[PDB]
């Protein structure tokens, strides 16, 4: 059910683009292919991607970002972050974007470069 | 070149230097206290020959290196506090430098990235008390 060299799991397809880029840049790449940065369903699909990338990269970009005006994290789908559903380690003193380390989820500079994972269905 | 002499096991020799590439990721502050522990420093390059090697050997992981700045405004400095003077400009708005697949970039202390250590060469051993 997945396009070639895309990895299926729990009715989404995933892809791990093989180049490190900024948050905005990653958003645009996925969004330009008829896909989106990750939108974390459950603490399972995190473990899956975390395995999938364990051999490749130490962290990756997900569709989640802190907007100094709101003082709110926001999934790239509109919805404010359900604070219960994810603990995010880092400073939120300036705009930030969420990258998923193997063991944590981090508040990063949005101009740092990172592996990103594309999501469809 | 005073003479030829190998780098210790798990290190890679390039010019008057020995390079190390960590196997697990960590934050910048720890990565340094680990290099220091090995009587070394967060990887520094002085030649092009060195930088070219770093860029190619790197592989899919990004690696922390020697460059810090006190802020977005102030200038880039190696572990020893020498100014960074080399015409590859470090990307990003941030205070701690690491190896992209597209050159060098910068992220916050607490980012989880592998790291590289550099040390100079010699056939017997001179100690940093
Ligand atoms: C935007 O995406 C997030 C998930 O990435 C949605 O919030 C989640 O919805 C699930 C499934 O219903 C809930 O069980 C969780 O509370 C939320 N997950 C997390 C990790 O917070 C959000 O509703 C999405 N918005 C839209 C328009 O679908
Ligand atoms: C950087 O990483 C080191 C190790 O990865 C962290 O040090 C650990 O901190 C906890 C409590 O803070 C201790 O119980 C661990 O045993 C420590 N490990 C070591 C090896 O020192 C450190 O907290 C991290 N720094 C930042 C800024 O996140
Ligand atoms: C992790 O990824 C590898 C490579 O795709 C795969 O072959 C393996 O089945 C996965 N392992 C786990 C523990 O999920
Ligand atoms: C700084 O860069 C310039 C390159 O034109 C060079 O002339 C100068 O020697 C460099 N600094 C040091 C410490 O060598
Ligand atoms: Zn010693």
């Amino acid at each position: 059910k997945c396009p070639k060299d895309w990895h299926s799991h729990q009715d989404k397809c995933f892809h791990v683009s093989q180049t490190s880029i900024t948050w905005k840049g990653s958003l645009a790449d996925c969004g330009g292919k008829g896909a989106t940065l990750l939108l974390v369903q459950d603490q399972e699909e995190l473990r899956f991607l975390r395995n999938l990338t364990k051999r490749i990269s130490s962290s990756f970009w997900i569709g989640l970002s802190y907007t100094l005006s709101d003082e709110k994290w926001k999934w790239i789908n509109g919805s404010t972050l359900n604070s219960d559903a994810l603990n995010i380690t880092g400073d939120t003193e300036k705009d930030s974007c969420a990258s998923v380390s193997q063991d944590k989820v981090l508040s990063e500079s949005c101009d740092s470069d990172n592996i990103w994972i594309c999501q469809k269905e | 070149i005073t003479g030829y002499a190998a780098c210790p096991r798990n290190w890679i020799g390039v010019g008057n230097k020995c390079f190390y590439f960590s196997e697990y990721a960590s934050n910048w502050t720890f990565s340094q206290t680990f290099c220091k522990a090995q009587e070394a420093e967060l990887a520094r390059f002085d030649t092009e020959e060195e930088l070219n090697f770093l860029s190619r050997y790197k592989g899919s992981f990004d690696y922390w290196i020697g460059l810090h700045r006190e802020s977005s405004e102030h200038p880039w400095k190696w572990t020893d506090n020498t100014q960074y003077n080399y015409s590859l400009s470090i990307r990003g708005v941030e205070r701690y430098a690491y190896l992209n697949d597209i050159g060098i970039s910068s992220a916050r202390v607490y980012a989880d990235k592998r790291w590289s250590c550099s040390r100079l060469n010699s056939g017997t051993h001179h100690h940093h008390h």
